[PDB]
């Protein structure tokens, strides 16, 4: 009934202070993606709206880049960025697909 | 914080016409621009968000445009129900700032005042002070001058006006003048007069009783 | 259908504390992020507070940080500002406001309520007729209340065409006034009845007076 897959840039270690990139991709599916988020369980980070491009949260304006892609770019990591982010692809006729990158930022 | 500037804060379009408002911003906010028009004694609603986009349920002749610092919102073919203050806002960064609001009164063609007196109830003056108000009604431009006169003579500095906001089907004003005195003064007149000046009359009207007749 | 509705303003004293109220019906409330927004009479916009989806996070301006506090209770359906230490210039109609959730603005509001900070106590008004001497007027005076607002029906609600209310006036009493008028043809004035109904929530007055032609 919902065919598509995310795959993603997989769960992520990374030294404090670092620039990195997320990203997911949607396949397996022809459905028309309309608007895709970026969350962090309690917080929005992105979006990118099908016509209009992408708006970074205000609270996050110098933290995250928009891109490459649908993904996105977290700037200068700090351990508290550590935790769970979500891919959201809202989809029609399909509807809303999901996929989890995990990160932990170290302090090694 | 980014300062959002809209200039000019009043602009006087004619019906049918197309307005154009402007929203400066004192550094890049990138699209993170939206439009919200309040109209009077209601709560704002959403016009424009993301610096072009147009919110569901907002007709196709609002439209706005911009980037990185100077903005726009025009409003074509403009009619009664658009008199309004809008704001533009901005959201790409904290903390949130609305720009100072630009009202657009819709320049409709002069329409001469109706005058009319009230001379104080007699409820009132069982209790010492006594108000005679002056209408003036459904008028345009706004400028409107009303002088009181008491026996004839030209009363200064006890009265107090007050004008409604731009009607949203006829773009007409509306004034009243409120004369305030002392049951005491009151008495001891016998005439009470407004006299009303306005573009839409060739001569001043005048309205007048007399205390105690009918 | 989406809802905001609003209740808890009212007057407060200088140093007083308000919780403000604001009811959600017609959408996912636990989904949207939420404002509040405020403007002091005759001015413009400010916006006032920001809470996410969960609680979890707030932010403020520095104008009001420290003494207001935004908080959501998702089970009921319903967001609360908490007011601290009250000033003057905290004097506004506040609004509330749902994130749009295609961007990060504000989707819809809230009708807004009053909140006057003052040291001036509560004062019903009284209500005098303007009595009608083609097309004839008539109205309602409304002298000496605190604080704003209050509200002028004509015919409860029935008569709406040709009514005129005027912005309130401040006085040098400190206390305000206004009229309510409307326009009606002449030659009803001897038949038809007109009354206006005057509603002051704050002293908790309620008053309706007929307008007639002066008994001469």
């Amino acid at each position: 009934m919902m065919t598509g897959t995310i795959e993603t840039t997989g769960n992520i270690s990374a030294e404090k202070g670092g620039s990195i990139i997320l990203q997911c991709h949607l396949s397996s599916t022809t459905a028309q993606v309309t608007q895709v988020n970026w969350e962090q369980q309690d917080q929005l980070l992105a979006i990118c709206n099908a016509d209009l491009g992408w708006h970074i949260s205000p609270s996050f304006k110098d933290r995250v880049a928009p891109g490459p892609g649908l993904g996105l770019t977290l700037q200068s990591l700090t351990v508290n960025d550590t935790g769970e982010y979500f891919c959201i692809y809202h989809t029609y006729p399909d509807g809303t697909y999901t996929g989890r990158i995990f990160l932990e930022v170290l302090e090694l | 914080e980014i300062v959002m500037t809209q200039s000019p804060a009043t602009l006087s379009v004619s019906p049918g016409e197309r307005a154009t408002l402007s929203c400066k911003a004192s550094q890049d906010v990138g699209t993170s621009v939206a439009w919200y028009q309040q109209k009077p004694g209601q709560a704002p609603r959403l016009l424009i968000y993301w610096a072009s986009a147009r919110h569901t349920g907002i007709p196709a002749r609002f439209s706005g445009s911009g980037s990185g610092t100077e903005f726009t919102l025009t409003i074509s073919s403009l009619q009664s129900e658009d008199f309004a203050v809008y704001y533009c806002q901005q959201y790409s960064s904290y903390p949130l700032t609305f720009g100072g609001g630009t009202k657009v009164e819709i320049k409709r063609t002069v329409a001469a005042p109706s005058v009319f007196i009230f001379p104080p109830s007699d409820e009132q003056l069982k209790s010492g002070t006594a108000s005679v108000v002056c209408l003036l009604n459904n008028f345009y431009p706004r400028e409107a001058k009303v002088q009181w006169k008491v026996d004839n003579a030209l009363q200064s500095g006890n009265s107090q006006e007050s004008v409604t906001e731009q009607d949203s089907k006829d773009s007409t004003y509306s004034l009243s003048s409120t004369l305030t005195l002392s049951k005491a003064d009151y008495e001891k007149h016998k005439v009470y007069a407004c006299e009303v000046t306005h573009q839409g009359l060739s001569s001043p009207v005048t309205k007048s009783f007399n205390r105690g007749e009918c | 259908e989406v809802q905001l509705v609003e209740s808890g303003g009212g007057l407060v004293q200088p140093g007083g504390s308000l919780r403000l109220s604001c009811a959600a019906s017609g959408f996912t409330f636990s989904d949207y992020y939420m404002y509040w927004v405020r403007q002091a009479p005759g001015k413009g916009l400010e916006w006032v507070a920001y809470i996410t989806k969960g609680g979890g996070s707030t932010y403020y301006p520095d104008s009001v940080k420290g003494r207001f506090t935004i908080s959501r209770d998702n089970a009921k359906n319903t967001l609360y500002l908490q007011m601290n230490s009250l000033r003057a210039e905290d004097t506004a109609v506040y609004y509330c406001a749902r994130q749009t959730n295609y961007d990060f603005t504000m989707d819809y509001w809230g009708q807004g309520t009053l909140v006057t900070v003052s040291s001036a106590s509560t004062k019903g008004p009284s209500v005098f007729p303007l009595a009608p001497s083609g097309t004839a007027a008539l109205g309602c005076l409304v002298k000496d209340y605190f604080p704003e607002p209050v509200t002028v029906s004509w015919n409860s609600g029935a008569l709406t065409s040709g009514v005129h209310t005027f912005p309130a006036v401040l006085q040098s009493s400190g206390l305000y006034s206004l009229s309510s008028v409307v326009t009606v043809p002449s030659s009803s004035l001897g038949t038809q009845t007109y009354i206006c109904n005057v509603n002051h929530k704050p002293s908790n007055t309620k008053v309706d007076k007929k307008v007639e032609p002066k008994s001469c």
